[PDB]
């Protein structure tokens, strides 16, 4: 790809609807990684 | 017609052009001729 | 995760009071909770 193609389909991915999740990073003095896990409400409300 | 985002300096005919130039019988020459005036033809027309 | 409600234990104390230690296990009746649960008597659950 190049410049042009690559504007138009950023824009046209910016042109739909997406969700975000958003950290504060910081310093924790090692590197390491950290994995995202949602949970869906049931019956009783316990996150099953 | 002026609005070809596809790359930053070639047409979208350029490329039909020289595959046209490629071939070397004459009846194929003709097959891949046809097609830029055709599409000139449709664009240049609009829905009038 | 299905998880229901068992039942009550009552247990008295005071500032005052001799510390008291039983010398058996105490026993409850749960049958009817487990068989709300659906899970057979002899099957498992915490």
């Amino acid at each position: 790809w190049t410049i042009p193609q690559l504007e138009e389909v950023l824009k046209r991915q910016r042109a739909q609807d997406r969700l975000f999740a958003g950290f504060l990073l910081h310093n924790i003095g090692t590197s390491a990684d950290v994995q995202l896990f949602i949970c869906v409400a049931t019956g009783n409300g316990e996150r099953n | 017609l002026f609005s070809d985002p596809e790359r930053g300096e070639e047409s979208f005919f350029y490329r039909q052009i020289l595959l046209a130039f490629e071939q070397r019988d004459y009846c194929n020459f003709e097959v891949q001729y046809e097609v830029t005036h055709n599409a000139i033809h449709s664009w240049i027309g609009g829905t009038s | 995760s299905h998880c229901e409600f068992a039942g009550d234990i009552f247990i008295l104390g005071g500032a005052n009071e001799m510390p008291w230690e039983f010398n058996l296990p105490y026993h409850f009746d749960i049958s009817k909770a487990v068989e709300h649960l659906g899970k057979k008597l002899n099957g498992d659950y915490v």
